[PDB]
This record gives structure tokens, C-alpha cells and sequence, in this order.
DNA sequence: CTGGCCTGTCTTACACAGTGATGCAAATCAAGTGTGAAGCCAGACAAAAACC
DNA sequence: GGTTTTTGTCTGGCTTCACACTTGATTTGCATCACTGTGTAAGACAGGCCAG
DNA sequence: CACAGTGATACAGCCCTTAACAAAA
DNA sequence: GCCTGTCTTA
DNA sequence: TTTTGTTAAGGGCTGTATCACTGTGTAAGACAGGC
């Protein structure tokens, strides 16, 4: 073979193509016999189907450099969980075997952090904020802000870190950056231009449940995270809002920026308020100011809207200081009661507010009226301790259909056994009736049976099919009427709960909202009558009498939902396993800037660069 | 990168030393340049190379 | 190509109840046991090489370093000749391995610790490894869920690999290296296990036996009084039949005169193991006993034979107090390395004749460290 | 009917694995260019070698 | 033996890097820090067989 | 439960490969 | 016409 | 006169979209003490 034998050899036998080469070359490409045969080498390559070796010839023949940016480095080193130590190992041998410098070492890193951490681009705010410093090199805080820690005091037994808010919020609008040109860009607007921009940010706040790690024994360790989502950017061009930048997955743990990071109970009432304050004041200050900074050399201005949306019910109840979730006042929106809101089904309106429920701790507490403890507890409609952060409640897509697919099983059990005629049945034949419309919907529309609500139950059952396959049980068809009606509703319905935006998605479905729940809830009063017990869930009271109102709130529903925070712990127990000092003080804060390095948008962007 | 004040020094100095020495060795007139320059007056030099370096470090 | 069953091998003579397909990689480690309801109930999961497969496959890892050494030595890179491999044998169960109720582990494994080739009659060196107990030449074997402990599922699944072992002990390895085929001739010792598994595979009876060696009959009052002057008896074989002594009570013997018969000997063994000692041990129960012998001279136990617990406690005391000032010796629970290290020597000695009163006592202290 | 005394659980000591940060020594870069070392070219041709 | 190959031989004049030397401000290499959780195993200990 | 996240695996999409016209330049 | 952790699994 | 596109049928690498599969977090109910 040719590659066998030595150059000499190779030589003698090529001589004549070679000859012939170099005529061809004088005659037709001008004496250019390197170029003739590095292309006719480069095509056999691609003709053997071996384009890897090919493209590697004309990279070295371009003599084009491969050297990732020392943020690219970043951008790799964090998405893939890779400590220190192996993202040596990995740098010195790909930099000693290929005899180049493709990854950067550590250090190159590390300052690439420093511009993607909060404190490291300057900032002014008009005027300057309340009670917040002025320096803009502040980078992780300690989170209990001073608090006491002497022997007298209350004992302190948690640790926490935090960046500052506003700091945190200049961090994240320079990570965005690009996006926010591109998007001036994508709308007919201007790179340069600087007119007030606008930045809807979602807040958020939740416990992480257990964080223990253990080797039985096992000793709980809760966690707080306490986050903020840049949603949308608008600029005014006008008398009109141009939306420059708008979220594209609002629920993922990708943008979902931590800005105080706790080890404590979300129920501990006295540390969660010592950690929270100096956040929330931080976010007060900020309403009444704007920010300038400099970002593609034009200076910027930019207001702010705080929406604390990302609070479930517990934690909403727990902040604006209303009762417990197995109370009568079900609802974190209005007054109802239980009883009210089963007997009252769509007529609520949103009378709740933050200023409201302050006003009734105070109430609660000067007891001005000299009433008993009911009456009292009545006229401040559960408001028996002091709120100390403002939010905005919601409902998730979720729970609508959820509530709904209840009802609508019970009601299949029910009219299985004609209690529409029949008020009184022992266990035994409701317990019949529920093995009936399970083995049925198992045949007819291969419906495994649930011990548990959940999801997706709900949507495969919410379906006009399934209301047929339970008609072919049901003796009456007055009541195949009613069933197939009262469905209908549900789906007239359902599409507003849903969409991403109902004003644009399914305007006529957002416009009869409120018509249709009426229709629904009459169609329950009257042809439905004997499942009335007192009894609601905040899913179906929300779902019922909420769902405009809160449309005309916040615009959608589904894009505000509870989903996503479920991979939040996962991801601490990752980066404290993995990336963290094993002492308690920098542990924190090393989940801490590991996590926000985790959300940043330009190093997202380097991992997606294939698309 | 932007250079050092001693070395845009040494590009403005090339011709003189070259004009008085023309066969002088890299080795050569490094070596003079250098220790010349040591002995030293070279405050401008710094000046240039402050300003250089910051505008390098403008550009991303 | 870099794991087990890729290359192929000959045995000449082929082995005694092993497959000679040389394409088997991973197995089952249960190989084969029966799992059905009727049968004993199967609690584990465990995977195995085969074990001259892996062995062929760790010798052409090394391929490289063999043909450089051979160079080293100046021989010749095509020489064939029987190359003999030495393997260190390795067995330990690895505690709680839950991801979280404790789920143990054994690991079954080995090292190549010596390749010798044959030029005319001198057995020169062509490889061995730098390190022998780094976990990076410590090559596994077969990875089991079991506790070391569970005797009958550690012997239904090592049983296999035993087996396959002793085929090789008779048998010699034909292997293309470079092209040129190679013949090699395995020499396997099983030195890596702790004494509670020598004890466990070997037949003897748990540690706290009066049988206190692995290596002779002594008992711990013998060995205490005799001290010096003993010698290293047992083998596996002599286990075996003591064993079958047991198991056979030939003479018609009380269980305590079977018991001192056998030597402690009451369980039959199944692995060959070669027993030996830690560095590490020698230095902890030198240090333990000049630990004793200082608190000891310091309370001056001959003058007091009936001294009770808490003047004892005292002695420990002022000896803990006192090498904390001189030595900055923190006073320790449990012994160790580092003890042991800082303690033994002579400085230390001298530290603790000044608080002994009688200096023909330090003569003897210093000569015995 | 109650010891001493020969045995498997219990209880922490204790080394150390390995985290992101750190700190200091040593390459490294960047410019000038003239060398020297190095594999290659061409053509008629014969050695040391395997193929019928 | 003929018929096929590998692999040398002799020059130079070529082209393409590496080295040469300096300065000092960056960039790399590398060992180290402080620090706890976790495994491992050295202890202690209650316990129950059996005898006075 | 739902889903995250493992290594293995199945499937789709990739740029071509024969001749010829020919459109942009 | 109860409240509220703990526990069990889905 | 010099560069590319293009048709049709069809052949390998490569990229990602699943497989199957279990641990695990979260939460939905069950249930029991308030001696
Ligand atoms: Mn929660
Ligand atoms: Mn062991
Ligand atoms: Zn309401
Ligand atoms: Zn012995």
C-alpha cells in the first residue's frame, strides 16, 4: 500500500500523476499544484463520506484559531456541574494533548464571573433610594443584614445570603442586554435610543422542602429561596408600550434569578420576617425612583413594576397575615366564607388588597367596638396577624381543570346511581356506582383508575367522549342533556384558563367567561341540585367567580402558574453537593453565585449556539 | 494588545540607534535600548501607554 | 476495546470448567443461582467479569508499558518468552453505599503487580507497578449488594471466580501483543483482605477468638507469653482438613479438645489467602504498648500492685497533661497513625523521664524505644 | 438464684477527601530581522529484495 | 533465473520556522488554604450461659 | 403520582453522486 | 358544629 | 467565459428524541391527640 512504502518510494510511485497534475496545473489553475491537490484531497474526503477529517484540513489550512472565550468556559464549566478540580483536569489535558489552548484556565473564569455577578457595572438612582446605599460594588450580602447574634438575643440558627436588590436587578438587566437590543431591533426601533423602559419583574418566594443531605436519623434541613423574574421590558415610543423583551418560559428554573438564599422554615414566622424586611425595603425604595445605567454606551433609564405573583396560597396566607388554609375565609381575594362561597357560587369580586388587611390587623388588635373574640375575628374577616409583604394571588391553569374534573367525578358516580331520584345509598352502593364508572372509562376510554387527584386525570376526563361513555350508564336522558351541557360550559370555558393570551388567543371565549360560569352555576342550582353540602374548594371558588377579574389583572393565567419551582430543590441539593465550600458560611454563598451564574441569559445563549 | 511604554519607546527610538549603527544585531540594539532607556525623562512614554492600554480595554 | 472480552486469548491447557469463548464481557454475578419462590431467597444483585477475561484485557491495557520496559532492559521487543504475572488479590466490603435503610457492598478485585520475562535462565523485570495501593490499578472484578457478612451469599457468588482462578494456577496464556503472540504465566496472591475476612474465607473463627493469629496456632496467652519465637504454620490445605477433623470429630473428642485439635478451625474455608500485616499496625500497637508503659512508669505499677482504677485514671492523666505541655500532644480516645507517629520517639522518651523518678528506669526506657 | 466473664451492637473519635479561593513564582507577550538548521528538488541508475 | 518493487547515491539553491535579547506588565502553573461531613474502626457495654 | 435524568437505542435529516442546461456575472 | 401535625402512599 | 443552482433516486454519519426505569420531592388526604 501507499501509506505503507516511504516518501522515496510514495514518490516513485506517483511520479506520473504528478507529472500529469502539473500539467494540468499550468495549463488551467496557473502552477497552483498545492491548491489542485489540497481540493482534490478535500472532495475525496467528502466523497468517502468523511467530512469530519475534511473540515479539519480546511480549519488548519485557513489556519482559522479555536479559542473559547474564557466565558464560553464559564458558560460550560456551569451548565455541566463541573467543579474546579475537573474543569483543571479537563483544561491541562485537552491544552497538552492537542498542544493548544482551547479551554481557559481557572482564572480566566473566575473574572469572567466577577462581570456576570451583581456589583460589577456602576448604576445611579433618581433620586436615591431610601435607606439603601449608594455603592454599586456590593456583591453577596449576608442575609440576616446585622441581625443580633449574641448569647442575650433571640439565638439565631440559620444561614442565609442575599444580593441587593436593586444591584441584582442592574446584574440582570446587563445580562440581558443583547436581548433587549435585538428586541428594539425586531420591533423597528433603535439601538441607541434611551426613552424610559419599563420592567414588569414577578416576585417570588417558596420553601424547598427538605435539603438534608444523610448518610434513618434523618435530621430535616428547610430551605427558603426568594427569587425575582424579569417578565417584560417595554418602551415608550409614544403614547404607546412597545414590548422589547418578553419572557419566552416565565415558569422555568432558567430565568427564575435567586436573589436571597435561606436555610430555614418557610412557617418560622420570626426569621423569615428578619431575613425578608431588608429585601422588601430595598423593593419599596426602588417604586419611587429611576434607574440610570449605561448599557451599549447610551446611558438608560429604566422603572420598575414589582408583582409578587409567585407565592402559593400558603406562603400568601402566611405574608399578608391571614389565617390557615383549613380556615372558613377560603379565599386569599375576597371575604367568602365556605358556606358563602358554596351557596354564593359566581357572584365574588377581588376586595382584598395589602392597605385592606393592614387596616384589619389594627382593627384585630385596638378591638375599637369592644366585641367578643367571634365578632371580632367576623368583622376583620380572618386578618388576625400583621401582613408584612405585599402580593398579588393567582390561580394556576392546573387547579381549574382540577377543580372542575372533580366535580365532574363525582357527579358521574353520583348520576351512575340515580341519586337525582334516590336521596339515600349505603357504602356498599356508592362504592359500586365508583367501580362501575372506573371499569367503564378503563374500557371505553382506557382511563387507568386513580387513588388521587391529579393533572392529567383531569384532562383526559374533561372531554365530551368521556361524557358520552358515561351517558351509555345513565338511565335518563333528560340527565344526557344536562351532562352534555353542563360540559359544554366547561369547555366554553376552559380555553380562557389556559391560553398564554386570552385577549388575543380566544377573545370571544375571555367575553363570555362570565355569562357561561353564570349559566354553569345555575345549570348545577337547578338540574343538579343534591350535590350542594356547604362545601368548596379555593379551586373551583377561584375558577368560578375569580377568573376575570384576575384575566383583567394580570392578562393570562397559565403563564403565573405554581409548576415550575418543583426543580428548584433538586438544583440547591446539586450545587451544594458539587460546587459549594463544605463549611457552613460558604456554602451558602457559593449555591449562591453558582445559582446565579446557572440563570444568566448570555452564557444560555453560548449553550444554545448550535440553534 | 496595546505596548508597553518602553516599547512604543523603542519603536520611535528604532531609527536613531539604526541611523548611528546600521549593522547592529537584534541582540545588539535591544540590548543598547534597553540599558540606555534603563539609565533614564520617560514619563510620556508611561502617559501614551496608559491611554493605549484604557482605550484597549474599551474595546470588547 | 478498553473493557473485558474484546481481544482474543488461548489457555493451553484449555481450563477446567470455564467457556473458552473469548467474546464474554460483563455477566451475571449470580451465575446463574436459582431465584424461583421454592428456592433460598436471592437478595442481592451483583455483576462480574470473567476472570481470565479480565485478565487479558488489563494485560493489553498495559501493553505499552510491557514493550517499553522490555526495551529498558535492554531486550528485544519481539521476544515471546514465558512472561510470568504476578496478581495481588484484593477482597473488602465497602459499608452503607444508600442513596438516600443501609445497602452494603462488596468488591471483588485485583492488581498486576509484577511482569518478569525469562532471557536463558535470568528472570528479569519488564514491568511493576509504582503504586500498588492506589484505587487506580486496583482493577474490580465482580461489584456485589451483599454484607461481607452474609457467608452464604458471598460464597454462592465468589465460588464462580475462585473456581476460574484455580484454572489458571495450571494452565498458560497465549496473547497477541504487537503481533507477535505472547505467553503468559499468572501467579495469584490474595493478600489484600483485612483479618475479618482472612478469618471469614479461611474457616477460623471471628476475631475475638483465643486463635489470635492467621499465620500460627498461638493463642493469645501463648502468644503473650512467648512473645518471639513462633512461626508462620498455617496454609489452606492445612485449614481444609482441619476442617474435615472438626466436621468428623475422628478421635471422639469433647468440644473443647476438638476445639484446641482444630486449632479454631470450625468452618470450612474457600479461598486461598496469603495474610500479612500494616505498616500502619505496627506502628499502633508499638505505640499502644509505650503508651501503657509510660503512664505505667510514671504511676510506678510494681510498687503498687493492688492500685485501683481511678489512680490508674490519675497516672493516664498526669502522662496526658504532661505531654501536652512538652510535646503538645492532644490527649486521644482511640488510637491512630498520627498518635503513633509523634509519640515513638525519643525526644518523647526524654519528655517522659522527667516525670519518672528513678533514672536507672530511663536507661530502660530509652533502650527500649 | 446471682455473678464474673466470654460474645455482637453501640458510640463517637478521627483521618481526609475535596470544595472554591488564594498567593507567589515562572512563563508569556510583543517588536524588531538576520541568521542557522532542516527536508526537498532533479535524473540516470544499482543495491538489496522479494514476485512469477 | 527474469520480472517486479523499495531505497538508496550525488549536489547545490529554495522555503519555512526557531532563536537571538530586552522590559515589565499580564497570564499560567501549581501548591496551598480553611473547613467541615463521612467512612471507618477503636473503643465501651449490657447480656445471657451456667455454676456455687 | 410525575418527572428528572441515566445509558442505550431508533429514527430522521444531512450533503452528496451520476449529466446537462444555464443563469448570474 | 374542630384543629392540626403525622403518616401513607400515589 | 467563469461561477453556482438544479433536477431525480439514493447512501452513509450525525444529532436528538425517544426508550425503559426507578428515586424522589411535593402534596393530597387520612387520622388521631388535645393525659
Ligand atoms: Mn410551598
Ligand atoms: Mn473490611
Ligand atoms: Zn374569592
Ligand atoms: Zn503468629
Amino acid at each position: 500500500h501507499l501509506l505503507s512504502l516511504t516518501r522515496r518510494a510514495q514518490k516513485h510511485r506517483l511520479r506520473e500523476l504528478k507529472i500529469q497534475v502539473k500539467e494540468f496545473a499550468d495549463k488551467e489553475e496557473g502552477g497552483d499544484v498545492k491548491a489542485v491537490c489540497l481540493t482534490l484531497f478535500l472532495l475525496a474526503l467528502r466523497a468517502r463520506n468523511e467530512h469530519r477529517q475534511a473540515d479539519e484540513l480546511e480549519a488548519i489550512m485557513q489556519g482559522r484559531g479555536s479559542g473559547l472565550q474564557p466565558a464560553v468556559c464559564l458558560a460550560i464549566r456551569v451548565n455541566t456541574f463541573l467543579s474546579c478540580s475537573q474543569y483543571h483536569k479537563m483544561y491541562r489535558t485537552v491544552k497538552a494533548i492537542t498542544g493548544r489552548q482551547i479551554f481557559q484556565p481557572l482564572h480566566a473564569l473566575r473574572n469572567a464571573e466577577k462581570v456576570l455577578l451583581p456589583g460589577y457595572h456602576p448604576f445611579e438612582w433618581q433620586p436615591p433610594l431610601k435607606n439603601v446605599s449608594s455603592r454599586t460594588d456590593v456583591g453577596i450580602i449576608d442575609g440576616l443584614s446585622g441581625l443580633a447574634s449574641s448569647v442575650d438575643e433571640y439565638p439565631v440558627d440559620t444561614i442565609a445570603k442575599r444580593f441587593r436588590y436593586d444591584s441584582a436587578l442592574v446584574s440582570a438587566l446587563m445580562d440581558m442586554e443583547e436581548d433587549i437590543l435585538e428586541g428594539m431591533r425586531s420591533q423597528d426601533l433603535d439601538d441607541y435610543l434611551n426613552g424610559p423602559f419599563t420592567v414588569v419583574v414577578k416576585e417570588s418566594c417558596d420553601g424547598m422542602g427538605d435539603v438534608s443531605e444523610k448518610h434513618g436519623p434523618a435530621v430535616p434541613e428547610k430551605a427558603v429561596r426568594f427569587s425575582f423574574t424579569v417578565m417584560r421590558i417595554t418602551i415608550e415610543h409614544g403614547s404607546q408600550n412597545v414590548k422589547v423583551f418578553e419572557e419566552p418560559k416565565p415558569n422555568s428554573e432558567l430565568c427564575c434569578k435567586p436573589l436571597c438564599l435561606m436555610l430555614a422554615d418557610e412557617s418560622d414566622h420570626e426569621t423569615l420576617t428578619a431575613i425578608l424586611s431588608p429585601l422588601i425595603a430595598e423593593r419599596e425604595a426602588m417604586k419611587s425612583s429611576e434607574l440610570t445605567l449605561e448599557m451599549g454606551g447610551i446611558p438608560r433609564t429604566f422603572k420598575f413594576i414589582f408583582r409578587g405573583t409567585g407565592y402559593d396560597e400558603k406562603l400568601v396566607r402566611e405574608v399578608e397575615g391571614l389565617e390557615a388554609s383549613g380556615s372558613v375565609y377560603i379565599c386569599t381575594l375576597c371575604d367568602t366564607t365556605r358556606l358563602e362561597a358554596s351557596q354564593n357560587l359566581v357572584f365574588h369580586s377581588i376586595t382584598r388588597s395589602h392597605a385592606e388587611n393592614l387596616q384589619r390587623y389594627e382593627v384585630w388588635r385596638s378591638n375599637p367596638y369592644h366585641e367578643s373574640v367571634e365578632e371580632l375575628r367576623d368583622r376583620v374577616k380572618g386578618v388576625s396577624a400583621k401582613p408584612f409583604i405585599e402580593t398579588v394571588p393567582s390561580i394556576d391553569a392546573l387547579h381549574c381543570d382540577i377543580g372542575n374534573a372533580a366535580e365532574f367525578y363525582k357527579i358521574f358516580q353520583l348520576e351512575i346511581g340515580e341519586v337525582y331520584k334516590h336521596p339515600n345509598a349505603s357504602k356498599e352502593e356508592r362504592k359500586r356506582w365508583q367501580a362501575t364508572l372506573d371499569k367503564h372509562l378503563r374500557k371505553r376510554m382506557n382511563l387507568k383508575p386513580i387513588m388521587r387527584m391529579n393533572g392529567n386525570f383531569a384532562r383526559k376526563l374533561m372531554t365530551q367522549e368521556t361524557v358520552d361513555a358515561v351517558c351509555e350508564l345513565i338511565p335518563s336522558e333528560e340527565r344526557h342533556e344536562a351532562l352534555r351541557e353542563l360540559m359544554d360550559l366547561y369547555l366554553k370555558m376552559k380555553p380562557v384558563w389556559r391560553s398564554s393570551c386570552p385577549a388575543k388567543e380566544c377573545p370571544e371565549s375571555l367575553c363570555q367567561y362570565s355569562f357561561n360560569s353564570q349559566r354553569f352555576a345555575e345549570l348545577l342550582s337547578t338540574k343538579f341540585k343534591y350535590r350542594y353540602e356547604g362545601k368548596i374548594t379555593n379551586y373551583f371558588h377561584k375558577t368560578l367567580a375569580h377568573v376575570p377579574e384576575i384575566i383583567e389583572r394580570d392578562g393570562s393565567i397559565g403563564a403565573w402558574a405554581s409548576e415550575g419551582n418543583q426543580s428548584g430543590n433538586k438544583l440547591f441539593r446539586r450545587f451544594r453537593k458539587m460546587n459549594a465550600r463544605q463549611s457552613k458560611c460558604y456554602e451558602m454563598e457559593d449555591v449562591l453565585k453558582h445559582h446565579w451564574l446557572y440563570t444568566s441569559k448570555y452564557l444560555q445563549k453560548f449553550m444554545n449556539a448550535h440553534n | 494588545r496595546p505596548p508597553s511604554a518602553f516599547f512604543l519607546f523603542c519603536s520611535e527610538y528604532r531609527p536613531k540607534i539604526k541611523g548611528e549603527h546600521p549593522g547592529l544585531s537584534i541582540g545588539d540594539v535591544a540590548k543598547k535600548l534597553g540599558e540606555m532607556w534603563n539609565n533614564t525623562d520617560k514619563q510620556p512614554y508611561e502617559k501614551k501607554a496608559a491611554k493605549l492600554k484604557e482605550k484597549y480595554e474599551k474595546d470588547i
